[PDB]
């Protein structure tokens, strides 16, 4: 089983977007009015699964393909690549990193989503893979489309594309949002905005990736991700 | 002062959440294996146990489209982090809130007492991290267990919450479903009867 | 009958692209190597057709109507509008703007297109209009994709849409391409930078325009043009 | 000095000019009303010719992919700008090449004698606009008629063209296409027997 | 033998020189006047020799003792020394390193040569070795001497050295030249000046590198290489 | 976007390239081991073929200090990249134009045929880079065999020359030289029959 | 992106807005003419209609100094622009609370049926701009009618409000007052109860 061996540095949530940021207007009720409360780790919060023995079918971090009903879908090819690693530059091999996007045009395949743009027959729009021995994780998607929502009354998202990582424990566990080089939606969105400090919204934009593109056949974007860093513990319980 | 790379900060997992992770409730196919919400094959040790709850935003409405990851101990009082489909226990699991109802169900082992970093033994308890729409950054909490005063009583973890009153938002409520014991644990994200959220 | 009663102002030809322009292949076979020889204006360059009583289709100007195959074209919805005006800031009224483009992937529906990428059936991707009497134009369109292409090893086309405007006479006439704004391929296009000086580069880049956007339908770019000044006759045979 | 504002800066046509300007030639579908290559009704007055030409790149080969925009008087000499489709004569029309055998063609009727600004006749011409994948900007031209010899010789605006031998490279060739009068015009944008091109 | 398992990084063609750059007259009637034809990376490019089991003499490296009649050469006894990587900074072991110039004098040992500089008798002026485990290569030599050249009227080369780099494929294998440390002759050079970005001149010029030194013996000269960025194919076929 | 660490830039090999990388040539003592122009031993399996050419810049004149490169595939399609002067064959070579009448030769066995990275098979070649004085960065061309003509018409890289006629440049001729198969490959810098360049 | 001229920013009304806008209620003397609250005379055709109201604040107390413009359809559903106060009907009116009992009232027709810009119907009802002291930028609101229940539940504007306890808000109560039909409108600003405010 897991043990209690490592601590994680302590999360800015100056950094982060804070729980309460009315523009974005759904924050305003779901965000807690107390004041979190501080607990010391434990083997609880220090540990986490490890899914090196989850079976991943074969095209499980390829959008291209594993939605396949007869054609390839719309849109503009993109692998989607980086590293992830901690605060202290170590990477992250073996960990999980799940991902999910609307179409080329917006639109969610979801029940929910009931946007005028069309689905996509062969666009599903989830993938997932895991980190390599370096750290390194790559998807092969198309870019999806901004998306307008009822936030404010003209509000549209930037193209972006989820991210779930799971990271050595459940207190490195992150789901955050990519955004794409140039996006002039980008400044503009409630969202975003929500992370009140300009230069960690710069950390979740992806970079045009021209070394990593496919020539002929797909462009490429570079996204890296930091976890909290992971120490050993040092004079404890003396 | 010393400073590291930043932390990626963290965005809201939206209303679609579940394209990605709980692919039958965004109404779509599923895949051969899914991290999901049944944590012990039938067979594995321990006591069995149904966990239900909802989730109740500032308005006292449901959050109807919320995300749930949960990680526990086996009965053993053990984490097992090799997570595999095969295995009869997985400490990890995943659920979330039916758009009607909005009710979330999990089916594990009650977890066994696990030691804090001091070695002082905690209560049983289930660690939940929380993600929907509105929600910026995860809302960590505990889910306790009613018919374990004397250890909740005695629990590090939750003796640091100040106020007593508090720390019976977070102990969830025995109960029978289909003559199979279950326990409900309903959180509120903001308001009256708050749930307690935790940083660590 | 048309008459010779204007004159445009002289075209500069180092704010336009030269002929010849090397790092765009094409170019090194198909520029003259002799000077271009000029001429006076005449009635022959200052006159042209006036396209008032051309027949436009209902669809004309929208392509996510005129090339329906049972369903919406996939990709981002916008609409593209600006204004015509001469160098003198005059509105261009009643004037002929065609434009073509790829789809949402970058394929166009051409048969010498064989790009992987696929067509969509339901995007054509030609369009056409007259500026109104206030010389404005709108079309409504998706978001053409990036289009690789045999000029260097890894080069793509930044997403963009070709444009034709007749204006007042055959000496106005241009055929020029629309960038989009923040597009990260734009400074690396040889073709782009055909244009030497980059403030006429920035000519042809489209802005966001939310104020013009359709609330949960379709976003918006704003593409001025600017042709030749017209200016009367002073002075002549005297 | 005066600036103005600067004009929007031209580019390539490219290779897929067709879709837009040059439907059929794309392998496409028309709209009802198309500007093309038949300026001329056969009831029009004037002598009905026909064109074509053959266009070349710097290594005397074929430019498979262009596309021509004419402009020329009618018969009497006069720029008729309402453009209309049920006109017996219009001023303007378009074609382009053909990928396989690289000839475009012009359906028309020979124009008449038009003077330039300071009253002087010009010799029948048709304005000419070519653009292609790797022109940035279109190349304008002149098509004179062999058959013009003497006009040809005291145009004003031919004589602007300081070499002789320059001029001939303005002078489409009169032949017949099946019993019909034709002229041949070949357009070679560089090197040997370079066509003239102006800026206006 | 070898496989296909990697791709290099397209070359920038505007940060290298160009083929025609007229005031190094030379390269006039020896640069081509059609552009390159592109074509997709194969095995007949990714692919090159790899030198580990050429046979060395104990001196290749060593240009003090290498061309030895009886005495030690005449002029600034250096170190040349070095690391080879690529693009993304990975080390290039086991790579051939060849190096030849002049002597102290500007005066180079092959019969075309008739400045009217000496020859020293102990000099030849060629040098060649592999990169070590980590990509460091050393060699030991003479700085060599400016050489006059008939180019302009008053043309002269500042002191260098030409290096010739196999690294892991054809498409990687590069020569160029090794300019010093504050030398005055470089701003002026026709050869230099071939490259048209100050930058990358500067990425030629070798630093004097006083830690590496032998006191009272030698200096040293530091010259680091940057080959082609090599990473894995992906996603190619599919 | 992302930018790289920037590649060494090119320069000229020079005049003198020859007492670096062909030290006979510049009229000097070689070393026990040279990398020259015999890629195969007498014994090495497939057809053992002379090659031969001379260089010439864009006044038709002789380039006498062009040095070569060569890298090719044995008899079977295999590239043999560990470089031993023991072996009966290396798929790698170099060879230089003699000052005086400005030929290089090179003696190796005809290559078999190579698919392209999409499995196409590509019509037997061998890869060559140019270095001289006034060549700023190496050439990369292809030497293909007249002898292969209807695998040379199929070729994937050929057939990315758009031209057919220039496709012609990079074919060699075959001919015999003291009753052994030769081929001449002559490359044109510059001018009329100017060779395809390739960049990759 | 386009960025237009910024619209003036808004500023509270003040305490003192009835001089400037309900004179009477000031203290002082009116004009000829002034716009109040009166829409409809007696003779204009539809169902005559008595509203009133009190608006409170985030502590429940009355908000004695607020004013209020309203904009209905007539009794056909098309609103009438045209303001005049010759006519029978106008489209727009004024009111204001008592100092003393806090209350509004209006004197209008029951407007008629006006449908979205998709075609689709709205229930019948009063657009509403709230100013007072206090707030600084005006609240949108709009007055349905609870006797108009089965539209209501159908309206497309009462069904953006995404619970469906707040779309009670906005549903005045029918009751007589002196005989004649009258609907009161309370407005509550914040807290309990808070009134739904429209962003468009
Ligand atoms: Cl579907
Ligand atoms: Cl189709
Ligand atoms: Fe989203
Ligand atoms: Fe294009
Ligand atoms: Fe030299
Ligand atoms: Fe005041």
């Amino acid at each position: 089983p897991a043990q209690d061996n490592s601590r994680f540095v302590i999360r800015d949530r100056n950094w982060h977007p804070k729980a309460l940021t009315p523009d974005y207007k759904t924050s305003i009720a779901r965000s807690p009015r107390q004041a979190l409360v501080s607990i010391p780790q434990s083997i609880s919060e220090t540990t986490g699964p490890n899914f090196s023995h989850l079976g991943f079918g074969a095209h499980d971090h390829d959008l291209l393909l594993n939605f396949n009903n007869g054609g390839l879908p719309i849109g503009e090819r993109i692998i989607v690549a980086g590293r992830v690693v901690d605060q202290y530059g170590k990477p992250v091999p073996n960990t999980l990193v799940e991902m999910w996007q609307a179409n080329a045009g917006g639109r969610y395949r979801h029940k929910n989503d009931r946007y005028l743009a069309p689905l996509d027959p062969n666009f599903g729009g989830v993938g997932r893979c895991l980190t390599d021995s370096d750290g390194y994780y790559s998807f092969r998607t198309i870019k999806p489309g901004p998306h307008p929502w009822r936030n404010g009354p003209n509000d549209w998202r930037p193209a972006h594309i989820y991210f779930g990582i799971s990271g050595p424990s459940i207190a490195t566990k992150l789901i955050t949002q990519l955004y794409f080089e140039g996006d002039p939606l980008i400044p503009m969105c409630p969202i975003v905005k929500s992370i009140a400090n300009p230069e960690a919204v710069q950390q979740l934009i992806a970079k045009l990736d021209m070394n990593n593109a496919n020539p002929m056949d797909c462009l490429a974007y570079r996204f890296d991700i930091v976890l909290r860093g992971q120490r050993k513990t040092h004079f404890e319980n003396c | 002062p010393i400073e590291l790379l930043p932390e990626t900060p963290s965005q809201t997992a939206g209303p679609y959440v579940h394209i990605g992770l709980a692919l039958e409730a965004a109404g779509n196919p599923t895949r051969d294996q899914e991290i999901w919400n049944r944590l012990a094959k039938p067979d594995a040790p321990g006591e069995h146990i149904l966990l239900l709850g909802q989730v109740y935003d500032g308005n006292g409405h449901l959050v109807r489209d919320s995300f749930l990851e949960v990680w526990q101990a086996d009965a053993n009082g053990e984490y097992q982090d090799a997570y595999n489909l095969e295995n009869a226990f997985n400490s990890f699991g995943r659920t979330a809130t039916t758009f009607d109802a909005g009710e979330w169900t999990l089916h594990t082992v009650k977890p066994g007492v696990v030691n804090n970093a001091a070695g002082v033994p905690m209560a049983p308890h289930i660690n939940i991290s929380l993600f929907a729409r509105g929600i910026n950054i995860h809302l960590h909490t505990r889910l306790y267990f009613d018919d374990e005063a004397q250890a909740n009583a005695k629990c590090p973890v939750l003796n640091l919450i100040e106020q007593p009153q508090r720390r019976e938002t977070l102990i969830a409520k025995r109960c029978e479903v289909d003559g199979k014991t279950a326990y409900r644990f309903d959180i509120r994200i903001q308001g009256e009867g708050e749930t307690v959220f935790f940083d660590f």
